[PDB]
């Protein structure tokens, strides 16, 4: 039985949970890689070895918290629990391929490990560029793993990708138009369209890597006439949609949390927030080489991607404003989840501003390779795409395990994590600007105040993923069931009960037109 | 000539029942939109159900992109609690 | 001649193409005046400019290319 | 939400051992690597 | 070089960086004042007991939304675009030098007249003169006249690298088969530094980048006497 | 209709591969290989192949395929 | 299969104590295993 | 050939609780055995393979 | 339920495609770097019997047990477009690394493509005669359909064998020139983007041509009815894309590109 249920699974449900597993496992692996970056650079001088180690550390770090923290979380956890629910569909259009998205993600996860057991590692940074990932100047297996990883955890999202554009555009009631799907189902349809067309870029580029590596292919090496930097546009063509991918279903999330603790009906400018993403998501597929401004491009081409780069501020700046009009006349609940949004409006809204003082190509001259971006990405990423999902998982909790957090504990958690983040990236700011670069292992006595504050915030954030794992197991630990559920009349993943029954909408909802 | 099976001839299970019930205009298994009535107590909107209670969606005005979720139970016709509609469950 | 003038052929960050183009012009010069035995000193704008601008590996694995056979550009 | 009262309420001393055991499940192993680094 | 607690950029040594720092300080007011205007809006939603849960007409408001943003991109792409088009400008150097890049060292080549190349590698912490700065120093400074526009071609014989400069606004990325061109000049004499600016293996934190800006006469004297 | 999809089958898309399998024929046969040069930007070898002696393509003929060193 | 509250999940929940040893060998091996590799990588 | 779908639809639909990879009969937990044992032992080999490549 | 949608019944295979997966490519690791092919010939045995037992309980759920109803068909329909979509996209890939390549060509070719002492194949010869073989193969997969719709069991079966002839045939063709080109996938960025991208190209015939076959057997067996055929249009909708990249191919590499 246990066998058939959780290997076996072609349950939306089951297999949401499966990623939530996953996910959070993978977040453990990617805060000690966080922590062990952050000992190296804590004082001046060198902790674990030279440059080597230091970018294994480094590329793991980012893999490991993007292709198996964020993206499983997110699409794989969140999305096939809700997704289902929030159209009244019984499961996804295809629950046996479901299963084996799913599936795939441990063997990606072990061939990443195996890449960093082996030989001296891939220390070649998440972009894995040639030369230094080809086959002299990182012989060996190591980049090898790393490239198949990547083709596991790809055919992953793309078969995924498949599976949620399908139910979402085929599986909804018959009365449901487009406009009537709750804004977190649009946003899991938008960024499948982008996984769907990004990830085979990046498996072209990859593979091409492969084949210089190990068939005397030359895409990459000048020798054969091939081009380093075609690899960076491959790469980069895949990777800032990769950047939409990790926030898009955030804020989604956020969008029904933020309706939620306000006591609202529905979020303010329904059909702005859904052009927003479809704008975000087009806008994403053309600024690529705001990741190449120091490569040697044409002036016009630089002056290109600056502009289509700061265009993507509307759109966003729609949807900031939204959630703020949805707070405007709420009954506000100061609930947990509600903390980790509020946190996500401001804290997202910083990092996408210094996007755009990055998107300026004369001024990114200076910040490129720089602490400036790292501050950049981790406003985004660590207190944006992570407060998404801290605030779904206290949000949702309820409903997937029919037990209740203890919000103060919940509140301590945010309290912590919020010191923590801002302590560790603000710093980094001050850092970029005077010059400090990107995967150094030991830095100019100078800048040693700013890189000794930010480690100290990384040790916060340590304390708050160890508190988070003692809140998850205290909930488990004393079983207060939950009872009544506030505004299903337009929360619908909540009006089956917690958790729900394994088969839900058997029969399927009555709406008529 | 010929020798391929039509669906009259070879369709089997789930899809030969759909194919039948559609030849008779009926809908066991809910591929259609329902068509709303006035909506009145007098006039209400009649909700087929193979148990006592049924999940509906109101869609409130045309173009509304908020549903208003509830369950619909066996016996007195409910309100859609935001627009009044009436639905009554015909198991 | 202090350096290589700006070219409106090469207008742009990549002046790979200005190194190579120089390097040929001036093979080519070096070759049309040692056939007809007149003076290679016509050559000298082009000579000054690859220095100027080529990297002095590139030259010399061009020039060991040249010597072995194996130069893929037309001279 | 509402919800039940705990079917197995956890203690004030309960939470101290859960919170405990779990910092030293993360705190032990890691402290035993860095301590060790030099002999690394 | 940066000095310790620095909060901003370097100090200009180039009008290009002056430039940047001009255009820096707009892009950060504007920074400023939408990541405040957010977190205030944010508290006044969130300090009132009054309420409006009823629905709640968008399009009015959208219009602001959107056309004042374009309007704060235009305010930002225009001086932009003007230090873009600035940098690229034909300016007639009166010099050219080549870097290039190695693991895990700069390899300069002076060839407009003599062939001068040499290597440069950073000075080992543990061979610091008294008074010299961890991790930046080199053996070989790159000597060059000030005052003076010279263009610098920038390559590798090995693996990615790129040739920064902070203080001169300068990076150009250093990748083989390729001549990435830049300008430099700078209005001062003295010494700036810069740190390799692409992962480049095991030694990328430990091969930075020195000039030296001295008058052309003094310049002069010391290619000859690296000959 | 079929009549018609089988009519453009045998009317024109099977005369068409007939004709160029005609054409193919009759510029078959073996051209003279080119002298060898051994160019630095062919017969690339970073990294031994993983079949045969290392040094061979997978579909390496010796009539028209030098190795590094030449015709073998 | 069962339903509701702790039988939705691949792990038992019926001991508390029983469930702390899973999850702190759970989430306590995700956080040890880069300390093992740097050490892994150090010893070579 | 003859048409025999609808013997296969009376053996694929008999009320046995079995699921559909088992549903032909005694040859489908042969080939399910099979590929699952090769599966598993070559997932197994795989460990050792890493364990083996992960030392000089 | 009274829903018209497929609860599938719990399976292994998501798994055992899964692992195959991971054998494949520690195989391939094995392989380039251990020099044992022994994981890899593990991997391919394993993804050949997942993919053998998941697409035959596909035909047990649709054929077999009536499962695929409209709604159901109506996803696989979507679910097939995207996943072509995604094929698109990949080959994109490997035409952007060609015309990076080949409109500025870097002076180690000599500056000009094609590169020095690289003599392309006649695109008027073999390569053309390719063209006219899938060309062909797209007009006999039409009548082949046509002939499914209109009921007509033998001619559907004469248009889909003379389908795969020709996928076969183009097989064949493309070994054998495989094998006469004078240059190799090691000739630079010449070879490295003819043979990836040409490659890639004749296994996803290969997988066309095995689905045909796949079709072939099922209506030799009457699976498919005169309206219900969903497998026959996909494998259809899949040849269409493999001739449409080969003219891609045609158009940029051989010809364009000689
Ligand atoms: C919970 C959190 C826990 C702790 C977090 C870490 C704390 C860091 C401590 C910072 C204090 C620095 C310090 O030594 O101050 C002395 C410093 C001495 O002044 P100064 O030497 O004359 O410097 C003026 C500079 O020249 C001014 O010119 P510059 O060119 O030298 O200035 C550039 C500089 C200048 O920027 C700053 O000074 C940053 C101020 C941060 C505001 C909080 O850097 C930046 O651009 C930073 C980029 C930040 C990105 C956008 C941030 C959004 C703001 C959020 C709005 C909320 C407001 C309510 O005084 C300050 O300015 C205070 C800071
Ligand atoms: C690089 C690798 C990538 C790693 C990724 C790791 C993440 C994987 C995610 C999937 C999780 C695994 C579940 C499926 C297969 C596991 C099989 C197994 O043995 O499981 C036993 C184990 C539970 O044991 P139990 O409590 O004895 O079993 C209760 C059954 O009801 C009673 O069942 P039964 O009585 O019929 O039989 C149960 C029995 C035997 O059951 C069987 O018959 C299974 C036989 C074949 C199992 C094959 C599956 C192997 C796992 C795949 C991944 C590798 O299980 C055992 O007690 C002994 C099994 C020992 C093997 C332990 C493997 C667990 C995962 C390993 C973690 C990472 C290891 C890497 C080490 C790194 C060092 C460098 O399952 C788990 O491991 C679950 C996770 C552990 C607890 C964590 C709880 C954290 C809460 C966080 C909140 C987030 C969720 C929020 C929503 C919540 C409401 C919905
Ligand atoms: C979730 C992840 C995520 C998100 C959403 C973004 C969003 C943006 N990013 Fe970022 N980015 C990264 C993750 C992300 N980024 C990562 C990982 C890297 C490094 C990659 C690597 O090298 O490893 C990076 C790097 C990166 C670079 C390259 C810098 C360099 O390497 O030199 C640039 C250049 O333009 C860029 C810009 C932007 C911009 C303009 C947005 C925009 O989408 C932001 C838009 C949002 C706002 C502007 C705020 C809200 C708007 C308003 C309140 C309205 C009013 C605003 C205005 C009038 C301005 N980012
Ligand atoms: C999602 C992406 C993401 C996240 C969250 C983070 C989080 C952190 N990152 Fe990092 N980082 C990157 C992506 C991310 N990072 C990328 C892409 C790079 C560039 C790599 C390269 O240069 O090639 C990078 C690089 C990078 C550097 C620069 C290294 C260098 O240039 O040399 C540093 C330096 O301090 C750093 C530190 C940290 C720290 C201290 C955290 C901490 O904030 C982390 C704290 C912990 C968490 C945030 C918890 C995570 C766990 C969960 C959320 C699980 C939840 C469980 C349930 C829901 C059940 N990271
Ligand atoms: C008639 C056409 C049919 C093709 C069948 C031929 C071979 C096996 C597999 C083919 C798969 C296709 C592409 C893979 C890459 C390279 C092969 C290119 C096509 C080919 O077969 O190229 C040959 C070289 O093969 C070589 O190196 C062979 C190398 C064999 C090992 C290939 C390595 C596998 C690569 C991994 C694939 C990754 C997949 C990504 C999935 C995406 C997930 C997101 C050409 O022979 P040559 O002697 O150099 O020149 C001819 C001289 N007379
Ligand atoms: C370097 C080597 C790395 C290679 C890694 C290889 C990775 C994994 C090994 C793959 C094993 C494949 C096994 C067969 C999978 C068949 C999936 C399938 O056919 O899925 C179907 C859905 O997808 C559809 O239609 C349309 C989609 C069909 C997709 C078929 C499988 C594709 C796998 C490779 C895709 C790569 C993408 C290439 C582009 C970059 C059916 O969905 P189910 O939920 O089953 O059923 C639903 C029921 O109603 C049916 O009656
Ligand atoms: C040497 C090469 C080795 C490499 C591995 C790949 C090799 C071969 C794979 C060949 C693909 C064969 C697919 C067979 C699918 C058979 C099942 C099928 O066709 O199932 C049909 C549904 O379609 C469906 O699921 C549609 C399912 C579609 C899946 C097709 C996907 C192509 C897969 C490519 C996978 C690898 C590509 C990656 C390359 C980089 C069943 O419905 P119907 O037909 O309507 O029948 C019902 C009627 O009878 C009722 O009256
Ligand atoms: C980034 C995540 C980590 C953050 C920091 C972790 C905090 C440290 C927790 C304690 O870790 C322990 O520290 C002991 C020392 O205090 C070590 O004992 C060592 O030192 C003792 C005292 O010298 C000896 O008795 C022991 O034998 C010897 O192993 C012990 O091994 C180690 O587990
Ligand atoms: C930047 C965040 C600020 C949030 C601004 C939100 C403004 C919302 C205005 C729309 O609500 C309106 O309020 C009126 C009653 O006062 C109603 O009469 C009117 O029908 C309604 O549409
Ligand atoms: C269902 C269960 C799954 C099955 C698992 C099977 C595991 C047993 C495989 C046998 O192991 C082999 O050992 C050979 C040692 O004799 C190796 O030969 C290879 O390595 C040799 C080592 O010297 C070299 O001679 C050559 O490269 C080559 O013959 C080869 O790598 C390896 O396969
Ligand atoms: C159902 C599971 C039970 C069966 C388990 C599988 C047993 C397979 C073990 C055999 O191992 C092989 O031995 C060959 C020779 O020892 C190797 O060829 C290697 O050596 C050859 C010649 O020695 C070379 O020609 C090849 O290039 C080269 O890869 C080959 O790779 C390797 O796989
Ligand atoms: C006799 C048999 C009848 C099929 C049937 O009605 O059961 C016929 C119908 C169509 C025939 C096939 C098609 O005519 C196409 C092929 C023609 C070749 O000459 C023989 C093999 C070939 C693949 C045929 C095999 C076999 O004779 C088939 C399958
Ligand atoms: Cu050289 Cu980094
Ligand atoms: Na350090
Ligand atoms: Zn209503």
């Amino acid at each position: 039985m246990f066998i058939n249920r959780w290997l076996f699974s072609t349950n939306h449900k089951d297999i949401g949970t499966l990623y939530l597993l996953f996910g959070a496992w993978a977040g453990m692996v990617g805060t000690a890689l966080s922590l062990l970056i952050r000992a190296e650079l804590g004082q001046p001088g060198t902790l674990l070895g030279d440059d080597q180690i230091y970018n294994v550390v480094v590329t793991a770090h980012a893999f490991v918290m993007i292709f198996f923290m964020v993206m499983p979380i997110m699409i794989g956890g969140f999305g096939n629990w809700l997704v289902p629910l929030m159209i009244g569909a019984p499961d996804m259009a295809f629950p046996r391929m479901n299963n084996m998205s799913f599936w795939l993600l441990p063997p990606s996860f072990l061939l990443l490990l195996a890449s960093s057991m082996v030989e001296a590692g891939a220390g070649t940074g998440w972009t894995v560029y040639p030369p230094l990932a080809g086959n002299l100047a990182h012989a060996g297996a190591s980049v090898d793993l790393t490239i198949f990883s990547l083709h596991l955890a790809g055919v992953s999202s793309i078969l995924g990708a498949i599976n949620f554009i399908t139910t979402i555009i085929n599986m909804k009631p018959p009365a449901m138009s487009q406009y009537q799907t709750p804004l977190f189902v649009w946003s899991v349809m938008i960024t499948a369209v982008l996984l769907l067309l990004s990830l085979p870029v990046l498996a072209a580029g990859i593979t091409m890597l492969l084949t210089d590596r190990n068939l005397n292919t030359t895409f990459f090496d000048p020798a054969g006439g091939g081009d380093p930097i075609l690899y960076q546009h491959l790469f980069w063509f895949f990777g800032h949609p990769e950047v939409y991918i990790l926030i898009l279903p955030g804020f989604g999330m956020i969008s029904h949390i933020v309706t939620y603790y306000s006591g609202k009906k529905e979020p303010f400018g329904y059909m702005g927030m859904v052009w927003a993403m479809m704008s975000i998501g087009f806008l994403g597929f053309i600024v690529w080489a705001h990741h190449m401004f120091t490569v040697g491009m044409d002036v016009d081409t630089r002056a290109y991607f600056t502009s289509a780069t700061m265009i993507i501020a509307i759109p966003t700046g729609v949807k900031v404003f939204s959630w703020l009009a949805t707070l405007h006349g709420g009954n506000i609940k100061w609930s947990p989840a509600m903390m980790w949004a509020l946190g996500f409006i401001f804290l997202f809204t910083v990092g996408g501003l210094t996007g755009i003082v990055l998107a300026n190509s004369s001024l990114d001259i200076v910040l490129h390779d720089t602490y400036y971006v790292v501050a950049h990405f981790h406003y985004v990423l660590s207190m944006g795409a992570v407060f998404a999902i801290m605030g779904g998982f206290v949000h949702w909790f309820p409903l997937f395990s029919g037990y209740t957090l203890n919000d103060t504990w919940a509140k301590i958690h945010f309290a912590i994590m919020f010191v923590g983040v801002n302590m560790t990236f603000f710093p980094q700011h001050f850092l970029g600007l005077s010059g400090m670069p990107r995967r150094y292992s030991d830095y100019p006595d100078a800048y040693t105040m700013w890189n000794t504050i930010s480690s100290m915030g990384s040790f916060i954030s340590l304390t708050a993923v160890m508190l988070m794992v003692f809140i998850i197991w205290e909930a488990f630990a004393s079983k207060r069931e939950v009872l009544t559920v506030d505004l299903t009349t337009t929360n619908l993943e909540w009006l089956n009960g917690c958790p729900p029954p394994y088969h839900t909408f058997e029969e399927p909802t009555y709406v008529n037109l | 000539g010929g020798g391929v099976p039509t669906d009259e001839e070879q369709a089997t299970g789930l899809e030969r029942e759909v194919m039948l019930a559609a030849r008779k205009g009926q809908d066991p298994y809910n591929i259609l939109a329902p068509k709303a009535t006035s909506g009145t107590k007098e006039d209400p909107n009649l909700v087929p159900s193979i148990t006592n209670k049924r999940i509906v969606g109101c869609i409130c005005e045309e173009d509304n992109s908020t549903v208003i979720w509830f369950w619909l139970h066996k016996g007195e016709a409910q309100r859609c609690p935001s627009c009044g509609t009436h639905y009554k469950l015909v198991p | 001649y202090q350096t290589a003038p700006f070219d409106s052929r090469f207008p742009n960050q990549n002046q790979t193409r200005n190194c190579w183009q120089n390097y040929l012009d001036f093979h080519r010069c070096e070759k049309a005046m040692t056939a007809k035995g007149g003076d290679v000193s016509v050559c000298e704008w082009y000579r000054r400019v690859y220095k100027s601008l080529c990297p002095i590996s590139w030259v010399s694995t061009w020039d060991d290319r040249r010597a072995e056979g194996t130069f893929p550009g037309k001279i | 939400i509402t919800a039940k009262p705990a079917k197995t309420p956890t203690s004030p001393k309960e939470q101290a051992i859960g919170l405990s055991v779990t910092f030293l499940s993360f705190l032990l192993p890691a402290g035993w690597v860095l301590y060790h680094l030099d002999n690394y | 070089m940066a000095y310790p607690m620095q909060l901003g950029f370097q100090d200009a040594t180039s009008p290009i960086m002056e430039e940047l720092l001009h255009f820096h300080d707009h892009t950060l007011m504007i920074v400023f004042l939408i990541s405040s205007l957010v977190l205030y809006i944010i508290s006044l939603m969130l300090t009132t007991k009054l309420t409006h849960t009823s629905t709640m007409d968008a399009q009015e408001v959208e219009t602001i939304w959107t056309i004042l943003p374009a309007i704060i991109l235009i305010l930002i792409a225009l001086p932009s675009l003007r230090i873009l088009y600035m940098m690229d400008e034909i300016n007639n150097p009166s010099l050219t030098v080549k870097t290039m890049g190695h693991q895990w060292y700069w390899s300069y080549e002076y060839t407009d007249y003599e062939d001068l190349s040499f290597d440069s590698y950073m000075i080992p912490t543990s061979e610091l003169k008294p008074g010299e700065l961890r991790l930046l120093e080199v053996d070989n400074r790159v000597v060059l006249p000030m005052e003076m526009t010279i263009r610098m071609l920038v390559s590798s014989e090995d693996v990615l690298h790129s040739w920064a400069v902070p203080s001169l606004g300068l990076k150009t990325d250093a990748i083989p088969g390729r001549l990435n061109q830049t300008t430099l000049m700078s209005s001062r004499p003295g010494l700036y530094y810069g740190q390799c600016s692409e992962i480049c293996g095991s030694n990328h934190s430990f091969m930075p980048i020195v000039l030296e800006l001295v008058p052309l006469k003094y310049f002069e004297k010391w290619s000859a006497s690296m000959l | 209709g079929a009549r018609t999809w089988r009519f453009l089958t045998f009317g024109l898309a099977l005369p068409s591969v007939a004709l160029c399998t005609l054409n193919s024929w009759l510029h078959s046969g073996h051209r003279e290989r080119p002298a060898f040069i051994p160019y630095h930007h062919l017969r690339i070898r970073t990294k031994p192949f993983s079949w045969g002696d290392g040094n061979h393509t997978f579909f390496h003929n010796p009539r028209v395929n030098p190795l590094p060193t030449g015709y073998e | 299969y069962e339903e509701g509250p702790g039988k939705n999940i691949p792990f038992s929940v019926e001991n508390k104590w029983r469930l702390l040893a899973m999850m702190t060998l759970f989430f306590g091996s995700g956080f040890a295993a880069p300390f093992f590799i740097v050490r892994h990588q150090l010893l070579k | 050939f003859e048409n025999r779908v609808a013997e296969k639809q009376k053996l694929f639909q008999e009320d046995n609780g079995l699921p559909v990879h088992l549903k032909g009969g005694a040859t489908d937990n042969i080939l399910y055995r099979v590929t699952m044992t090769l599966c598993l032992g070559g997932t197994l080999y795989s460990l050792y393979c890493l364990g083996w490549a992960s030392f000089p | 339920q009274t829903h018209a949608y497929h609860m599938v019944n719990p399976s292994p295979w998501p798994l055992t495609g899964a692992l195959s997966a991971l054998l494949m490519t520690s195989g391939l690791t094995m392989w380039f770097h251990f020099n044992s092919m022994t994981l890899l010939m593990i991997g391919l045995t394993t993804n050949m019997l997942t993919m053998y037992q998941w697409w035959r309980d596909v035909i047990r759920e649709s054929t077999f047990q009536g499962h695929h109803t409209p709604a159901v068909q109506k996803g696989l329909r979507y679910g097939m477009i995207l996943f072509i979509i995604s094929e698109v996209l990949f080959f994109t890939g490997f035409f952007w690394a060609f015309y990076h390549s080949s409109l500025a060509p870097t002076p180690e070719l000599g500056g000009c493509w094609p590169p020095t002492g690289i003599h392309p194949l006649n695109p008027l010869e073999v390569p053309l005669l390719n063209t006219s073989v899938l060309l062909a193969s797209g007009v006999s997969i039409t009548w082949a359909h046509h002939s499914l719709m209109e009921g007509d069991r033998k001619h559907m079966l004469q248009a889909l064998f003379i389908t795969i002839t020709l996928g076969v045939y183009f097989t064949l063709l493309q070994a054998s020139e495989y094998y006469e080109a004078p240059f190799t996938i090691s000739d630079g960025v010449y070879g490295s983007t003819f043979f990836v991208a040409t490659g890639f190209h004749g296994l996803h015939v290969i997988i066309g041509s095995t689905f045909l076959i796949v079709c072939f057997f099922r209506q030799l067996k009457f699976h498919f009815t005169s309206n219900h055929h969903f497998g026959f249009e996909a494998a259809a909708w899949y040849w269409h894309f493999v001739d449409v990249v080969w003219l891609f191919l045609y158009v940029s590499i051989y010809w364009w590109g000689s």
